[PDB]
């Protein structure tokens, strides 16, 4: 008999490539010849790096995900030595190879591919996931030239009040703060990478490239890149906004969706709140047994959601760039103004601040956990409610001579009292003691 | 079905697998690029196996070994029920790692390296209450907040012994920016 | 045919559906001075604020502009003398003298509770504000009003068949009060106007000139401008002088006719974002007042 390497009825063949974690091999069905992509993850190698939780979360996300521009995960086969991830196979290969072969991608096809990439990116961000490794090498193409993002890894979840500092990605596609090794929010980091992809599609070159690595990162931090004469004035402004050095000034998916160049020939089924989206995409919200293509109440929720979403100015405020005012607007106090600040600010030494924090907490009978020299997990038992109030303290650097102590509530387990009031009162006690 | 992977990482131009399940008979392994593999359907329990590389008996040193009474050194792999379900397998890999403590009123000792607090993210300075909402909108309304500034405290400078605190909290898909005027 | 379609709608929708995506809530500690609290309502642009008792560790009540009216009318003496009670009283000290022989517990709603329950609660307790408190965390999420309920219902009128009452006139349906209408003259002092809002518990007083025409309206909301302009110490001034600040960007008193259909009254109230309209006949003689309280009581509770 032949020594054919078989896994879950699939015959393993040539290696398609090596990702951030694991080896990817082609799989063809023993009976039909159906092609799949099998990512093999060595169990001991996962234990050796202590990224079990990362692999566990990576599998969880790819199972839930359902998007036409993200590589679909069919099944995971567990063996005593390895993990076999059976995925959707795409014959077209890397977008990087397509850009190289044609030298430069035409405006019509470049926009079509970018619209698909941004749709897949928006799906991840709405599902609290950030890829952190967007590049034409990680963007695959199907027989019908449709872009499907892949190589989830070097990626992490997005939680409320938390930031990500891990430096992930290739230097040419990494944002200025990743290069700098600074804390960041998830979405603007992926948008910078998409900006480089759009530049690479339309030009066939990188906006920030150099042989000398320190010069390359100086180029990224400076944000100075060539805008060739063949690029139209409209697409030039989009690239300039997406590749903005300042993350607060940087373009959002909402800004790109509104941009005149991006809007052209954009299908009505790619983004939410679009005429064809509600009719072509199944809402995750399930209300346990599944009933499809049979009469009866899911669409009633879809209709009700559409009315409320259409009714803007009712659920959200409209920031200003004649106009009737609201009858309940109240006049200014009499020529008086006030400004809010994030936290108590000190100009003294970092350990001088921390020593005062420990002295203030012990006088207030607080119980704390030392996570980092500048990061604590503080607790206090409320006497009336008989519950525990949890919060997180973190010292940051505002400027070279200026510091800040950040206060953040821990949402875990107050029916008798109030969780938000418990946090404010715990903060007020600490601020007053520090004087 | 119960698949078990037998991968020979070492060098060689000819590699055979011989184990207790094959009654110590030489099974040929197909090569890719210095990788001789075979996937076999095997039941639960301990299995003694060895490799026959280029006409010589050898073992994989990266795997457990059970030496026989006559000095026969061969590898052993124990098939486990947990090894076939991925979540169960990952559950074991977390426990096997074996790599913070209780709530204490003791201050943390100064770092031996001694280095600097992290640079404040620009996203946190985007104060929601310092922004104008427009005359037409209901004054109670606010714009959609960034997830990174949620659960974070924001305060006003103490005037006449009254402290004003604020934080943006999220209930389901909706957000609330609670303000509290509390005299000290 | 079913006239209970709006009743079934209110019973099916939770209070959560009305809460905005992003909104602000102002909370006051019961130990805070009322003058500071009334000034804080202006600087934050809010009419009402839930009260937090730190000793009991529970939400006790609400501080509205009605509390300011009640403080001014009870303690004002002259424009020559300071109102010591407004200048020195704490929220807790004021709540003790107001709830004396008339104590009141906290009237609230859960975000999981139906809107039918919220509308019923507002009518039964004769209130305008209703705090939405989550029973899990104990946090006050939003201050629910009549304006919010009707504007939400207005978005869904095209989703269900309109009942026969919508196509019927206000005279045939008899919605609103048409007897003993509380009004003020153009020269009426502010202190007098405050005395009528307490004695009658009404939210607005139409301003009528000596000839007999309704030039302006004096709402409970307009009273908070006395704190904003810091003109609360002089209540001898006329209501015309008190409303002089809004002379610009004011079309006039929003009125409605008895012959006009209920549907057009609701649309006009939702578009203007106001609490009430003055009812007049074809002859234009004032017939009465139609507030959202009368609208919601007729569309939700009566079927
Ligand atoms: C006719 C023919 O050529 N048949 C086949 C011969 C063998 C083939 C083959 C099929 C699968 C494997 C395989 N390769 C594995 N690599 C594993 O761990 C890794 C994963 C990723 C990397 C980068 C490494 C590594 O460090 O080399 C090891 N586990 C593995 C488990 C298996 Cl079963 C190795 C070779 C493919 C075609
Ligand atoms: C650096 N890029 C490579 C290109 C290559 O291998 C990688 C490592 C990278 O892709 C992200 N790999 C690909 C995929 C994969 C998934 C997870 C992690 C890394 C991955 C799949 C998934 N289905 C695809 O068919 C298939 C595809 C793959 N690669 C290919 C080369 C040619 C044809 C298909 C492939
Ligand atoms: N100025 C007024 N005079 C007499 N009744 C009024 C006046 N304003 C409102 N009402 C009535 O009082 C009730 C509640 O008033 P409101 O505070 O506007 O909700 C309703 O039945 C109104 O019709
Ligand atoms: N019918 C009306 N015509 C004109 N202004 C009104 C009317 N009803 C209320 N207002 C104004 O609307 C504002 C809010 O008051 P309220 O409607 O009680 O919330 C106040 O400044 C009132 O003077």
């Amino acid at each position: 008999h032949d020594g054919r390497v078989k896994i879950g009825h699939y015959v393993l063949g040539d290696t398609l490539g090596v990702g951030t974690f694991g080896k990817v091999k082609i799989g063809e069905h023993q009976l039909t010849g159906h092609k799949v992509a099998v990512k093999i993850l060595n169990r001991q190698k996962i234990r050796s790096l202590d990224v079990v939780g990362k692999i566990k979360r990576e599998i969880q996300n790819l199972k839930l995900f359902r998007h036409p521009h993200i590589i679909k995960l069919y099944q995971v086969i567990s063996t005593p030595t390895d993990f076999f991830m059976v995925m959707e196979y795409v014959s077209g290969g890397e977008l990087f190879d397509y850009i190289c072969k044609h030298g430069r991608v035409e405006e019509m096809e470049a926009r079509r591919l970018f619209q698909q990439i941004l749709s897949a990116v928006d799906y991840c961000h709405r599902h609290m996931v950030v890829h952190r490794d967007l590049k034409p090498e990680n963007v695959l193409l199907d027989a019908h030239m449709n872009a499907k993002i892949a190589d989830f890894g070097l990626s992490n979840m997005m939680s409320d009040g938390e930031f990500l500092r891990t430096s992930c990605g290739s230097p040419n596609y990494a944002a200025p703060e990743v290069i700098s090794g600074r804390l960041y929010a998830g979405p603007e980091v992926d948008i910078w990478s998409c900006g480089v992809i759009l530049y690479a599609l339309l030009c066939g070159t990188l906006p920030f490239d150099d042989e000398h690595v320190p010069t390359l990162f100086k180029k990224i931090r400076g944000g100075v890149f060539y805008i060739p004469e063949y690029l139209n004035r409209s697409v030039a402004t989009l690239l300039m906004h997406m590749l903005q050095v300042d993350p607060l000034k940087r373009a959002t998916i909402k800004d790109i969706r509104e941009h005149e160049w991006f809007k052209q020939g954009l299908p009505s089924y790619l983004f939410p709140e679009d005429p064809s989206y509600d009719a072509n995409v199944i809402d995750d919200e399930a209300v346990e047994s599944e009933v499809m293509n049979s009469l009866y109440a899911y669409h009633l929720i879809i209709d009700n959601r559409r009315i409320m979403n259409q009714a803007s100015e009712f659920y959200l405020a409209s920031s200003p760039p004649g106009l009737k005012p609201h009858p309940e607007r109240m006049p200014p106090l009499i020529v008086k103004k006030a400004k809010w600040h994030l936290g108590i600010r000190s100009q003294s030494k970092p350990y001088d601040i921390m020593a005062e924090v420990y002295r203030a907490m012990k006088q207030l009978d607080f119980e704390w956990k030392v996570v980092n020299a500048y990061h604590l997990r503080v607790r206090r038992k409320n006497p009336v409610t008989g519950n525990y109030v949890k919060m997180s303290l973190q010292l940051y650097l505002v400027d070279n001579r200026s510091y800040l102590l950040d206060f953040k509530s821990i949402d875990d387990e107050p029916r008798l009292g109030s969780h938000t009031m418990d946090f404010f009162e715990m903060c007020a006690s600490l601020i007053t003691t520090l004087a | 079905a119960r698949p078990t992977v037998f991968r020979w990482t070492g060098g060689g131009k000819e590699v055979y697998l011989s184990g207790s399940f094959n009654n110590w008979s030489k099974l040929p392994l197909t090569r890719s690029h210095n990788n001789f593999v075979a996937i076999l359907d095997l039941p639960e329990g301990e299995h003694q196996y060895k490799f026959f590389v280029d006409g010589q008996w050898t073992h994989d040193p990266s795997e457990p070994i059970v030496t026989s009474q006559l000095g026969t050194v061969n590898n052993i792999i124990q098939v486990k029920k947990t090894d076939f379900e991925v979540f169960d397998a990952l559950m074991v890999d977390s426990q096997k790692c074996s790599d913070p403590g209780p709530y204490h009123q003791e201050p943390y000792v100064c770092k031996p390296e001694e280095r600097a607090p992290p640079i404040l993210p620009p996203h946190l300075l985007q104060v929601i209450l310092n922004k104008d909402t427009g005359i037409s909108c209901d004054p109670a309304l606010l714009p959609e907040p960034n997830h990174v500034m949620l659960n974070h405290l924001y305060a006003l400078s103490i005037k006449d012994g009254v402290m004003v605190l604020s934080a943006t909290h999220r209930y389901k898909k909706k957000y609330v920016t609670t303000l509290l005027y509390k005299p000290i | 045919s079913n006239n209970s379609v709006y009743t079934s709608f209110m019973k099916s929708h939770r209070c959560y559906d009305l809460i905005p995506t992003s909104s602000k809530l102002v909370v006051f500690d019961t130990s805070l001075q009322v003058k500071k609290a009334f000034f804080a309502l202006v600087t934050n642009g809010v009419r009402a604020a839930p009260l937090w008792d730190s000793k009991k560790q529970s939400f006790v009540g609400m501080l509205t502009i009605t509390d300011f009216i009640n403080i001014l009318h009870r303690y004002y003496k002259s424009a020559l003398v300071q109102i010591y009670e407004l200048e020195e009283h704490k929220i807790e000290t004021w709540r003790e003298v107001y709830l004396q022989d008339s104590f009141k517990p906290l009237v609230c709603i859960s975000p999981n509770a139906s809107l039918f329950d919220a509308v019923s609660s507002l009518i039964r307790n004769k209130i305008h504000r209703l705090p939405v408190i989550d029973p899990e965390s104990g946090n006050t999420l939003y201050i629910l009003t009549h304006k919010r309920i009707l504007k939400f219902l207005k978005l869904f009128i095209t989703e269900f068949p309109k009942p026969e009452f919508m196509s019927k006139s206000l005279e045939e349906l008899q919605i609103g009060t048409y007897a003993n209408i509380a009004m003020v003259r153009t020269t009426t002092p502010v202190y007098v106007a405050l005395g009528i809002f307490v004695q009658h518990r009404v939210s607005a007083l139409p301003v009528v000139d000596e000839k007999g025409r309704v030039v302006d309206i004096y709402s409970k909301f307009d009273v908070i401008n006395l704190a904003a302009e810091k003109t609360y110490n002089n209540l001898d001034v006329s209501v015309t002088k008190a409303l002089q600040h809004r002379s610009h960007y004011f079309e006039g008193v929003l009125k409605c006719y008895l012959h006009e259909t209920l549907e057009t009254i609701i649309n006009r109230l939702v578009e203007a974002e106001v609490h009430r309209l003055v009812v007049v006949d074809e002859n234009d003689v004032v017939k009465g007042i139609v507030s959202l309280s009368d609208i919601l009581q007729a569309l939700v509770l009566t079927g």
